[PDB]
């Protein structure tokens, strides 16, 4: 990376004011007076005591043990920005209500208690508390700002060679929040940082500024392609969220002072608008936040499997030769996907007139292997007066515009380029009509698409990006919406993907630039990494930090963009993404082809048995996504999440669990001999899911590897859903019998769910056309019964097997369903591992049943 | 009325379990007909062309393995002949 490019906080005006006021006296007051508690929030004055300068603070309990916070100017020259269309719906209050008063304080109780907010007058203050504890202080360390709008470099400021016109003069908003008790904090990606959130008190602050780093580096601050303002504290006694609901730069610094960490958010325009999320618990926060910015979108189960991609696949012909070269090599691969070469120089939603001539029998192809195909689009428009795209949008007055008037052209891909405005809606409903089959010639059902350099990343522009000074719908500048651009792009195109079919099947978007709210449009992935060991590392607490804040649908490129990786690490890269949410395999267009079977056989088979795991391990994954999508919980998990009492997880990112069963530590160093694996939980106990060796915890395990392991333990207690039967993609084992894996708890007991659908439709839930199964374990006995009786289900899926780890050898086993005479089962028994496995118990999977160890 | 053994050795069952979808030879062998062995192969009699053997996985997989189709017969994919 190039440095000089991007600012540091001294660069940014507005950074470098806010973080020159330094702890101490605020000089912020709360007029008393002016109080008034209304149907939905309470409202009182504030004013700098120098400046006199009025601000209104809106102050709201919320519904699910929330406060939210907001300050505006009393009589604002023009308006400010609020961010729109994040917040899934207007947040159910609660009431307010005076319970304490003197002459600098007054007390208030959400409800009917515990939670207590004391507004503090001189100087102005707030804390919130849950009986007489202390959670969390407003303005402590005296850090309020709010630069009000000055009647018309703090004004006109230059970067580089690029000049920000900068019409409104100071705007910022900045505030301070003090976590006593808390020692770390997560969240507020994008960073290739550590899962723990660092100190900013000596370095930069960490930025929020969707941007488009060239060959990014590891453990820094600088902003990468998303910006969700989520930040995440734990201690071995509560939890809590910071959801500061702002659009435009913002910079958080993060200081530690008994225990107690500070925390600073400064944006460069808008209101201040933050939600405090007071748990108790993590699971708590997860459904305070779900519930304001919505839950990740049930994606379809082939988006699960494995894509194959790289930048570029040559033609129609080169694409059906990597999906003869799967299937001559027996391997399953669900996606092939078409990077920007696929296109008419650049110009989206056309196809190249000698490369791609025949997309339609192309994507026939791939349907008749029951593959799926990606196709990349992009928000960035070359300016072509023969482009039909490009003729549309400037004759509907569409693109963002300059202060003149005229639609603002920059650089990309094709050239110069124009981009859509697509805060406006009108432009959104536009975009979502491109992708009817009648409009996007030469797609298909089977045709799903890539949103990428959607920050947006403009070549000549300052940092990569649009102008600061750009105008958007209804007069708003680009500063003041800057980070929900690429967000309103991935919404658009999977709301068209669901309109093409009538509203009937499920999206597949994935998007490279992301906000608060964009896990309900698909998937998000880290950008350009490299093939580079530590690269490899990174993609846990990076794809961590994403899962804390909403976005389970996260990934990085397997094998790394940058670079060629050597065979033994693209096998290490498979198997680590084989467990990550987000499987694709995707390259540079300089770098050498690495399909995986133009390996040798070694590492080749390797590749495959991470593969087949993957495949095996889908109704799993499914669940979890369904749990995902239902609840708010991230699919995969900080140790910290599961043992949040055991101090020794806090900060642990070479390891990570998927749900609540598996635990993953993959092999992430050359040439190594063994890992270290943190097994956690008092009484808990794991199984080696490949030796079914039972382990104790809590311990550090030294397990020794070769290049076909993927350290993998499940957790006693908890029931896995696989099919043991892999294929060549998702679509051919959809209607396959489940095998049971169900680990023994020390009790004795264990359970898990299971939830089953079509694989793409919305059917799930505008017809209630699914299942949810309960499967629990207990005394002797294994029982299925429904988690939710609104589901119901037309499938051929049985149990074909139940393998139990820890159990000994029973005298007979005796299956009951529901409508058939008691069945005897036979089964094996190994006595060294104390695995036991049931035979074709042949019972539907919608059915009730119990099976019994006598 | 005798049973059926497995061309490894492993093992011998009784006549009821060829191919009955579940797979019980290591071998794969009690399974010719189905896609229940990891293992297995089916084959693809395929008269007017080539007789093939594909594996078992691919078996009412909905894809058209064989030129006689008969590889699926139970998936909702109808395969026409094409051995010409
Ligand atoms: N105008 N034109 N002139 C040019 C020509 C070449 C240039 N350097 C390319 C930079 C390499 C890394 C680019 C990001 N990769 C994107 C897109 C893509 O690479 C394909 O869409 C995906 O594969 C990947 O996933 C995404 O992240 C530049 N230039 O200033 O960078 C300007
Ligand atoms: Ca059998
Ligand atoms: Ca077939």
């Amino acid at each position: 990376v190039d440095r000089s490019n991007f600012k540091t906080c001294d660069e940014s005006s507005f950074c470098k004011r806010q973080r020159s006021i330094r702890p101490g006296l605020s000089p912020y007051r709360a007029l008393l007076d002016t109080l008034q508690l209304g149907p939905d929030a309470l409202t009182v004055h504030l004013i700098h005591e120098v400046t006199k300068v009025l601000l209104v603070l809106e102050l709201q309990g919320l519904q699910k043990d929330m406060t939210r916070i907001r300050i505006d100017e009393l009589e604002p020259r023009r308006p400010r920005y609020r961010v729109p269309d994040v917040l899934v719906a207007d947040p159910p209050t609660a009431r307010l209500s005076v319970s304490g008063r003197d002459d600098n304080s007054v007390e208030l109780t959400v409800a009917e208690g515990p939670y207590k907010i004391i507004l503090t007058a001189q100087p102005f203050r707030l804390d919130l508390l849950e009986d007489r504890s202390l959670l969390l202080s407003v303005n402590a360390r005296g850090l309020m700002a709010f630069e009000h709008q000055r009647a018309p470099g703090a004004w006109e400021e230059t970067f580089k060679t690029h000049s920000d016109s900068k019409p409104y003069g100071p705007t910022s908003v900045g505030l301070d929040f003090s976590l006593p008790g808390m020692e770390h904090v997560y969240g507020i990606p994008e960073h290739a940082d550590s899962l723990r959130l660092k100190v900013t008190e000596g370095g930069e602050p960490y930025r929020l500024y969707n941007l488009d780093v060239f060959q990014y580096e590891l453990n820094n601050p600088m902003a990468l392609y998303g910006s969700v303002p989520v930040l995440l504290a734990h201690s071995f006694h509560r939890d809590l969220g910071i959801f500061w609901l702002n659009a435009a730069e913002t910079w958080v610094d993060i200081s530690s002072n008994t225990p107690q960490t500070d925390i600073r958010w400064m944006s460069e325009s808008g209101i201040i608008d933050v939600f405090l999320m007071l748990g108790p618990s993590v699971f708590d926060v997860f459904r305070q936040y779900a519930s304001l910015t919505g839950t990740q979108a049930l994606p379809p189960l082939f988006s699960l499997g494995y894509h194959q991609s790289r930048w570029n696949y040559r033609d129609e012909a080169d694409v059906l030769e990597v999906d003869q070269g799967f299937d001559d090599h027996n391997m399953p691969c669900d996606v092939i996907w078409l990077d920007i070469e696929h296109a008419d120089g650049k110009r989206y939603f056309t196809w190249d007139p000698t490369r791609f001539p025949q997309p339609l029998n192309m994507l026939e192809h791939l349907a008749s292997k029951r593959r799926k195909l990606v196709a990349i689009v992009d928000p960035h428009i070359k300016v072509d007066s023969g482009y039909r795209v490009h003729e549309e949008l400037r004759n509907h007055g569409l693109y963002v515009k300059t202060r003149d008037g005229s639609d603002y052209e920059g650089w990309c891909w094709p050239g110069s380029a124009s981009y859509p405005d697509f805060t406006n809606p009108r432009m959104r409903a536009w975009w979502s009509n491109m992708f009817s089959f009648d409009n996007y010639e030469g797609s298909a059902p089977n045709l799903y698409v890539w949103n990428d350099m959607n920050e947006p990343s403009v070549f000549n522009g300052p940092e990569v990006t649009m102008l600061k000074d750009a105008v958007h719908y209804g007069g708003w500048e680009h500063r003041d919406i800057h980070n929900i651009y690429g967000l309103y792009v991935h919404m658009a195109t999977a709301d068209g993907l669901i309109q093409r079919s009538g509203g009937i099947e499920r999206p597949f978007v994935l998007s490279r630039a992301f906000f608060s709210g964009s896990q309900r449009f698909g998937a998000v992935w880290t950008g350009d990494n490299t093939a580079e060991w530590d690269h490899l590392k990174i993609s846990i607490p990076m794809c961590l930090s994403l899962a804390l804040v909403g976005l389970s649908f996260c990934g990085a490129d397997v094998g790394g963009f940058f670079k060629n990786p050597e065979p033994e690490l693209l096998v290490r890269w498979y198997q680590m993404g084989a467990y990550q949410p987000f499987f694709r395999a995707h390259a540079h267009l300089d770098t050498g082809r690495r399909e995986p079977w133009l390996l040798a056989s070694q590492y080749q088979d390797a590749i495959r048995d991470a593969l087949f795991q993957r495949y095996s391990l889908l109704p799993f994954w499914y669940t979890l996504f369904y749990q995902a999508h239902k609840e708010g919980f991230p699919v995969m998990r900080p140790l910290w999440v599961q043992y949040p009492e055991d101090m020794s997880t806090f900060s642990i990112e070479d390891q990570f669990m998927l749900g609540d069963a598996l635990l993953i530590h993959p092999v992430s160093d050359a040439g190594a001999h063994g890992v270290q694996v943190y097994l956690p939980g008092q009484e808990e106990v794991w199984y080696d899911i490949q030796s079914y060796q039972k382990h104790h915890g809590p311990q550090t395990l030294y397990l020794p590897v070769t290049l076909s392991s993927i350290p993998v333990f499940q957790r006693g207690g908890t029931i896995v859903p696989r099919w043991m039967r892999v294929r060549r993609s998702s679509d051919c084992m959809k209607d396959d019998p489940i095998t049971l894996f169900v680990a023994l708890s020390p009790q004795g007991t264990a359970q898990g769910e299971l939830f089953l659908d079509d694989g793409h439709t919305f059917n799930y839930q505008t017809r209630h056309e699914f299942l949810l199964r309960r499967f629990s374990f207990s005394g002797s006995t294994l029982v299925s019964s429904s988690a939710d009786p609104k589901g119901h289900l037309e499938t051929p899926i049985w149990i074909e097997r139940v393998v139990i780890m820890g159990a000994g050898k029973p005298a007979a086993v005796v299956l009951q369903t529901k409508g058939s005479p008691e069945s005897r089962l036979s089964f094996q028994h190994d006595p060294e591992t104390s695995v036991l496995i049931l035979r074709k118990p042949g019972v539907s999977v919608a059915s009730d049943w119990s099976i019994h160890l006598r | 009325s005798k049973p059926f053994t497995c061309l490894d050795g492993t093992a011998t069952i009784p006549f009821d379990q060829v191919n009955d979808d579940y797979c019980d030879c290591k071998d794969g062998s009690d399974e010719p007909g189905t896609a229940a062995c990891p293992n297995g192969s089916f084959h693809c009699t395929n008269t007017g062309y080539k007789p093939l053997y594909i594996l078992s996985s691919r078996v009412n997989d909905g894809v058209c393995d064989c030129c006689d189709g008969t590889d699926e017969y139970n998936s909702g994919t109808v395969c026409e002949n094409t051995c010409r």
